[PDB]
């Protein structure tokens, strides 16, 4: 199945401290991208004097942006995880490790680990008409693994 | 005036009290002494505990439980042991009760005591036991058993109550072998000794009498009692070679969860090797034919209980260790090589610019076709199955059942994967490796896609879960079950160095 | 109630010096976002030489942007608060603490405390046709607390 659809996706999350054997995220946004990732770097080139290209394999960590419909069970769990990890005044933040597994409907699974939350809105923003604005969340994982085909 | 010890307590001296105890995959000892009831497992946590419960001179505390002295390569020591019964003979009833140290001061007013026995159809009215003026618990036992023997029931024809001071246990055995379904009935008086002996509280099971299940099935029941283990010694007298082969083959069929050990002296190696070659992984070791002050097979049993499998720095190659207080079973080159090719860990000796060294030379298990064939590698497989099964058990206790479509694989994989992160940052897996044509084809055809051999070549593993429909013994409904396949990357460790010093 | 509407929202403001037992803002703008919040940071990552991901849980303070309809009671109170807090020539600024409670209709309430005004317009701008331009106000709060589900 080389099919281009992803309707049927899911995002398993596990936090070592906050959500051991964690939750399901399945209510992704409709206007913004459900799952997005900024382009990896994985290398960097520099040209010498006579044309000798020098290739550097810079170590880097991938990123994921998940847009979710706000005030929802998966979304409330995500906000709880972020608020646990975030650091403010008089509150204690649990530095944990999160792991995200996407099982796209075609069968392939992508699992990313040794990560942590990197953003969040923390307040349910209201759009002009009255609809809630879709809430994005960004994680930066250390290791990525692809398992399963078709 | 109120003492300072009410507020601040500086307990001087050697106060100690390290709370860092917690290394699983513990040693099991299948002993023959009937101090342990045959069918339950007691998890001792110190040599002091084994000295307390078991005999002070028994091999269970002297031979075994001296493995708590083992100092691992870094700092660690084992901190837990388990024991079980071999089930030597045909079982007679051995109704055991109340490890509590009840004293004769409690039974100092039990004149003409009423100790009733509920044998089901043979509920009895045994009375007239004088303990208000007795001579210690062990001769309270005599009065009790004689008052049983007044009743001419064939089961209670020659009763036998024992008082073991090490355990402080009252054990009613009885007489009729073959079938021993017994219990104890509760009476109502200060003279009554049913719950005073602790025979009706919760500390009795029945110890029902059956026939002997000597080599294998006893270990199966012991495992059914507690899956918390890593290796079972099966101590005592040396077992028969055929029953040894059966013991090895049973948990070769189990494959997972166990490394098991075989104690034999020299010149038994060829025959034992012929019977037990293959059969997953078993530790055969040469015993010193002179003495037995070393517990020999405790070499795998000690290191395994000191790895701690949570901090980076696991795996030890299991060969170059420095076991003290042990006897050199092999001290000749030809003897060392002849012991080899028949497996056998000979804890030999050498010399290097003086000194004498020691070593626990060789860590090949038996294996040979496809198995781990190495105690380090097989050890890591054992604890991988342990951690993965524990993670799945916690997953299922948290929320029961996983939707077996495509999200069930998501929860299963997401719970399993922290275990894999621990494995990668433990030394069990390996970043590199150069999966070649044979390994490429094998990885491709087991379950993985054409491009899965790449991932093992760069990351160390490839884990994927599918779901399979199966039918059970009675369940007419076709049940569904998970299937995770995970590709271990092994990992080498050098054991020989060859130099070529040139130009002198 | 897991719906996406927010019509019926209310902004209870309390200022320690200017508006003790303060006011309510309900006449939010129609074109701009009534309640907006820039994305929180809550963490920041780097990558070592061999790939060791490194996390810092940077402390941070959340932000809110409220757009209100020009020349109304709520926004007049808001401008009074901001003018009390702002600093100019010959005037004395009251350094107070503010607290904003949003009670969205679905039931959940978000309360932010230990804040201060961070912007304002101070003059009712006039758009092209003659309509007064909607006034945005920005606050940066220290502690955010979410209370109530459905």
């Amino acid at each position: 199945m080389i099919n281009i659809s992803a309707f049927g996706s899911i995002c398993q999350f596990t936090a070592s401290r906050t959500f051991p054997n964690g939750f399901t995220v399945t209510e992704f946004a409709d206007d913004a991208d459900p799952i997005d990732s900024p382009p990896f770097t994985a290398a960097d080139t520099g040209v010498g004097l006579n044309g000798d290209m020098v290739v550097w394999n810079r170590a880097n960590i991938l990123e994921v942006v998940v847009n979710v419909i706000p005030n929802t069970e998966g979304e409330r769990n995500l906000a709880v995880l972020l608020d646990a990890n975030r650091t403010g005044k008089d509150k204690s933040g649990a530095r944990d490790v999160v792991g995200l597994v996407v099982a796209m409907p075609d069968g392939s699974k992508i699992t990313c680990t040794n990560g942590t939350p990197i953003d969040g809105v923390l307040i349910n923003a209201v759009a002009s008409v009255g609809r809630l604005k879709t809430k994005p969340y960004r994680f930066r994982f250390e290791k990525v693994i692809k398992a399963g085909t078709s | 005036m109120i003492s300072q010890s009410r507020y601040i307590r500086i307990i001087s001296g050697v106060g100690a009290g390290a709370p860092v105890a917690g290394r699983k995959l513990i040693l099991r000892v299948m002993t023959t002494n009937n101090v342990i009831p045959p069918g339950i497992v007691i998890e001792f946590d110190n040599s002091n505990a084994v000295m307390s419960y078991f005999g002070a001179q028994s091999e269970e505390y002297q031979r075994a439980a001296a493995y708590f002295k083992f100092i691992s390569k870094s700092v660690n020591s084992p901190s837990s042991i388990s024991f079980a019964r071999w089930v030597n003979t045909a079982i007679a009833p051995m109704v055991v009760g109340d490890n509590l140290p009840k004293t004769i001061a409690d039974f100092a007013g039990f004149s003409a005591g009423v100790l009733t026995i509920m044998v089901g159809a043979a509920e009895k009215n045994i009375t007239a036991i004088d303990t208000s003026a007795a001579t210690s618990m062990d001769n309270v036992a005599s009065i009790i058993q004689t008052e049983i023997r007044k009743n001419t029931d064939p089961q209670l024809a020659q009763a036998t109550v024992t008082w073991n001071q090490n355990t402080n246990q009252f054990t009613l055995v009885g007489a009729t072998i073959g079938t021993g379904v017994l219990a104890v009935a509760k009476s109502a008086d200060p003279q009554d000794m049913s719950t005073a002996l602790g025979w009706s509280t919760s500390n009795v099971v029945n110890v029902a009498g059956q026939a002997a299940d000597l080599p294998d099935a006893a270990v199966a029941k012991s495992t059914n009692v507690s899956n918390n283990f890593g290796s079972f010694l099966f101590a005592g007298a040396p077992l028969d070679n055929d029953q040894i082969k059966a013991v090895s083959a049973w948990n070769a069929a189990q494959n997972n969860q166990f490394i098991y050990t075989v104690a034999t002296s020299l010149a038994n190696l060829g025959t034992l090797f012929d019977l037990v070659k293959g059969n997953a992984g078993t530790g055969l070791h040469v015993l010193s034919a002179t003495a037995a002050n070393d517990f020999v097979e405790q070499c795998p049993s000690e290191i395994f209980a000191a790895t701690n499998y949570d901090e980076p720095g696991a795996s030890q190659n299991y060969m170059y260790y420095q076991f003290p207080g042990r006897n050199i079973t092999v001290s000749d080159d030809t003897v060392a090589n002849t012991v080899d090719k028949s497996r056998g860990n000979y804890i030999g000796v050498t010399q290097a610019n003086g000194q004498q060294l020691a070593f626990y030379q060789r860590g090949i298990l038996c294996g040979g076709p496809t198995d781990a064939v190495d105690m380090n590698v097989y050890a890591n497989e054992i604890w991988l199955k342990s951690a993965i099964a524990q993670a799945l058990l916690d997953l299922f206790l948290n929320v029961n059942a996983v939707p077996a479509s495509s999200t069930g694989e998501a929860m299963v994989l997401a719970v399993l994967q922290p275990v894999l992160d621990k494995a990668t940052a433990n030394g069990t897996f390996t970043y590199g490796k150069e999966i070649s044509a044979v390994q490429q084809q094998y990885i491709t055809q087991v379950t993985g896609d054409r491009r899965a051999w790449r991932q093992v070549q760069t990351l160390g593993y490839w884990i994927n879960i599918t779901f399979s429909s199966y039918t059970n013994n009675n369940t007419g409904l076709i049940e569904w079950k998970a299937n995770y396949t995970l590709i271990y990357s092994k990992g080498d460790a050098i054991r020989f160095v060859e130099g070529s010093d040139v130009m002198i």
